[PDB]
């Protein structure tokens, strides 16, 4: 009812009870996960920027 | 008629803008002589007095 | 009478203690019937290692589900026969269980705090359930798009380190952790060192220590492999993300660069040129008049809808800048207005911008600690980053060094001829390309 | 530009590679440092890692000396450097 | 979701000294524009020859 | 402290500095280069330019 984190400031402001102790909507079900396509295959990857060489080692 | 600019944040800003507008000047001077290939400045130079 | 400085040094002082765990023990006292009683984690998603990147959120889900002897909603229960509010976060950083009680029942909550972070009982059912309410707050979150240009300009400045990915991660791993991950994140950063329990308000420091000794002893205390996680410092990098969505009526912008982080002085001063700029949204009341410049132009030229400048810190790093929402046809203007002023805090600021920004800073300061609840987060995550609870009235110490001169050149520092990160959602196609965005980033006049 | 400079935790192997690992713990099977725990008692003696059950001991037994005393050490009692008095005991469990 | 865009790598269009994401910038920034701003400065200097 | 974030600080970065590096530069590249490519142009023309055969004619 009293305190959300927000406000870009990192501060715990203050917010309405539907969304400081319900932040979960009330939408029944979760509808899908579209995905991502990119134009060429990219390697994105998360950990240590893919791979670091120079040839074949 | 201009004297909606006396107050002490004029002022400020002037001195703000004291070194750029001194250094601006210097830039143009120093294109002027570089450009106009005077004689005054160019003869007190050490490098560029090589043509003379 | 009394001066400000008089008040702000008859502000209580807030008392710390460590248990034999290494748990930070700290609260203060005031005259209030109430009380804020929580615990701080060092635990977020900048130590997930993106196979496990919503660890934090999904413990953080199932914390109030029930532990080992209160087994479910009797737990519930429990706090709603006392009337105490319960409240959690987690941020990339930090990890937060909070409880707003009466100060009369400081026993049994701290009692309820010990079992929340020692004692969560993970069941499968509960997992199931929580996954999907998870996947359901993702879909609520994806509506709230300025959060969702927040997740943008984190990924797009912190890419390919741990501070890019979100608090509650990625779809999949929401649909395929399993309860042995979540013990495995659990047994690793849920440790007592990391912990400081707060309290705020009309609570006996002596009492709290009793209670911390009698049920926060051992609450881990053993790396149980002798492996320290680490906190590695992070790339920043000037990029532009740009999600185009022509249906959407609004558009949002964010654009930032590095600020230093928590443990750096001149924080205070990028403060106050935020208070310099300042906030606006639509409803509010002034009209042609307000101080802050781009206010006054967006009002008079009907730009914005609203605007906002932020500065966040993580440890020796942040983001600095602002974040506006406004329809297509201003966008590329707003972008010029607003790195103007920039410049001109760069270039030319003034005395009594810097007054002005230093008394809103002052008010924001003192008016954000009114009640228990944030007077107790600034405690946690005082005792969390800067390792010590600042003073208010070193706070003021620090503003009261402030005047234009050293401003600018801290402004000049972090904002002049520096690459930002851009981050947008809309229509926005008016929003210029990153050349002439980092092209308005100085001045060819100086 | 580039990475391909490797870094020495992955292209160690070998005698390098072992030394490396246990010294990033902080124990050195191999006789690189100086031993620790002198103590010269009765009830507690210097002890001394082994792989076999014999092996030199030398006794520079009172400080900035000329001559290190070498004895044998043999697996069983401690027994001391025989001018000084400090005490010897070999641990043969280091592989 | 919005939390499963992810940038991609850009590791082979990278400068040298921003390669690694575990080291800190705004160190070598400097260097950066520095090299950048110096080719500009010699273009404009053969164009103002 | 290291000489590119220096030679970036105090040169580079304000840009009534840089205009300043730039006509200080473009003075001593207008002196450099015509001695080199003069140097180059009677080296090219080795005894057949006026210069070298003036001293002849007095
Ligand atoms: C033709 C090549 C140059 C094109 C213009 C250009 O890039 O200018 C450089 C820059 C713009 O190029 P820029 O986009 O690389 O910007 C440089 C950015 N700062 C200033 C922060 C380093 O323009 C200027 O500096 C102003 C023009 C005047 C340059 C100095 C002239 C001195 C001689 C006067 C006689
Ligand atoms: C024990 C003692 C140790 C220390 C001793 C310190 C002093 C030692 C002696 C130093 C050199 C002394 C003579 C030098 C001047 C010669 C003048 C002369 O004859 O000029 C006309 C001659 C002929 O004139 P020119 O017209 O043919 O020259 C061509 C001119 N330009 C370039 C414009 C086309 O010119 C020269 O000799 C010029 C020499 C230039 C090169 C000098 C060295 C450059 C840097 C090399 C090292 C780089 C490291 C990286
Ligand atoms: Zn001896």
């Amino acid at each position: 009812m009293y305190y959300k984190f927000s406000s870009f400031t990192q501060k715990l402001a203050g917010a309405w009870a539907s969304e400081a102790y319900t932040p979960q909507g009330l939408k029944p079900v979760s509808t899908e996960a579209p995905p991502i396509i990119f134009a060429t295959p990219t390697k994105l990857t998360s950990s240590v920027t893919a791979y670091d060489y120079s040839g074949k080692n | 008629m201009l004297s909606r600019f006396l107050g002490p944040r004029y002022r400020e800003l002037a001195r703000n803008w004291i070194p750029t507008a001194g250094m601006w000047g210097t830039v143009g001077a120093v294109g002027l002589v570089w450009a106009t290939d005077w004689r005054l400045i160019l003869d007190w130079v050490p490098y560029i007095n090589g043509k003379f | 009478t009394a001066t400000f400085a008089q008040a702000l040094q008859s502000v209580p002082e807030t008392q710390v203690s460590i248990l034999d765990n290494g748990l930070r023990v700290a609260s203060e006292q005031s005259s209030h019937a109430t009380c804020t009683v929580g615990v701080w984690i060092d635990a977020g998603s900048r130590y997930e290692t993106e196979k496990n990147n919503g660890a934090g959120y999904f413990l953080e889900h199932l914390a109030f589900k029930g532990t080992k002897n209160r087994p479910g909603n009797a737990l519930e229960k429990e706090v709603e026969s006392i009337g105490a509010h319960l409240n959690a976060y987690s941020t990339r950083e930090h990890t937060a269980y909070l409880i707003k009680a009466l100060s009369k029942d400081l026993p049994k909550v701290v009692e309820l705090l010990a079992d929340i972070v020692q004692n969560s009982s993970l069941e499968d059912s509960q997992i199931e359930k929580e996954r999907d309410v998870i996947l359901r707050e993702m879909q609520e979150n994806d509506a709230s798009m300025q959060n969702v240009v927040f997740d943008y300009l984190h990924a797009t400045a912190f890419q390919g380190t741990p501070l890019a990915q979100a608090v509650e991660g990625p779809s999949e791993n929401v649909r395929r952790l399993s309860r042995t991950d979540l013990t495995d994140y659990l047994n690793r950063h849920y440790k007592a060192p990391r912990m400081v329990l707060a309290a705020a308000g009309g609570v006996e420091h002596q009492q709290l220590l009793d209670l911390a000794q009698k049920h926060l002893s051992s609450v881990s205390r053993v790396y149980e492999e002798d492996a320290v996680p680490g906190l590695t410092p992070c790339r920043f990098t000037g990029s532009e993300i740009r999600h185009r969505d022509d249906a959407l009526p609004l558009a949002h912008v964010a654009i930032a660069v590095e600020g230093p982080g928590w443990a750096n002085p001149d924080n205070v001063t990028l403060q106050v040129a935020n208070a310099i700029i300042g906030h606006y949204d639509c409803t509010y009341g002034g009209g042609v008049h307000l101080s802050s410049p781009l206010a006054s132009v967006a009002v008079a030229n009907k730009l914005c809808q609203s605007f906002q400048t932020f500065n966040i810190s993580y440890s020796d790093t942040g983001l600095l800048g602002a974040h506006f929402v406004c329809d297509a046809m201003s966008i590329d203007d707003m972008v010029f207005f607003l790195q103007g002023q920039w410049m001109r805090l760069c270039t030319s600021a003034t005395e009594s911008e810097v007054t002005r920004g230093k008394n809103i800073l002052r008010n924001a300061l003192v008016s954000h600690l009114d009640g228990t609840t944030p007077v107790c987060e600034d405690i946690g995550r005082s005792l969390l980053t800067y390792g010590r609870r600042i003073p208010l009235a070193e706070w003021e110490s620090r503003i009261q060094e402030v005047d234009a001169q050293m401003l600018r050149d801290i402004c000049s520092k972090y904002f002049y001829d520096q690459c930002p990160a851009v981050a947008g959602y809309g229509p926005i196609e008016q929003l210029p390309d990153y050349n002439r965005i980092r092209s308005g980033m100085f001045w060819l006049r100086f | 530009s580039g990475g391909g400079v490797p870094t020495d935790e992955e292209q160690a192997t070998g005698l390098e590679r072992e030394i490396m690992i246990a010294a990033q713990k902080g124990l050195d099977p191999y006789n690189m440092l100086p031993p620790k725990a002198a103590s010269g008692t009765k009830e507690d003696p210097n002890l001394v890692p082994s792989i076999s059950n014999k092996r030199i001991v030398g006794c520079i037994c009172e400080e900035d000396n000329c001559t290190v005393i070498w004895f044998w050490l043999h697996k069983g009692e401690s027994q001391r450097c025989p001018n000084c008095g400090t005490h010897y005991k070999l641990v043969p469990h280091q592989m | 979701s919005h939390t499963d865009v992810k940038v991609p790598d850009f590791s082979d269009y990278r400068r040298a000294e921003v390669l690694d994401s575990t080291k800190s910038s705004k160190e070598s920034s400097e260097a950066r524009k520095g090299f950048s701003y110096l080719v500009t400065a010699t273009t404009t200097v053969g164009v103002a020859y | 402290p290291t000489i590119p974030s220096r030679l970036y600080s105090l040169l580079f970065r304000r840009t009534s500095t840089f205009a300043l590096t730039i006509a200080v530069g473009a003075l001593f590249f207008e002196r450099a280069f015509d001695q080199g490519a003069d140097a180059i142009y009677e080296h090219i023309n080795e005894g057949k330019l006026w210069k070298h055969i003036k001293h002849k004619y007095e």
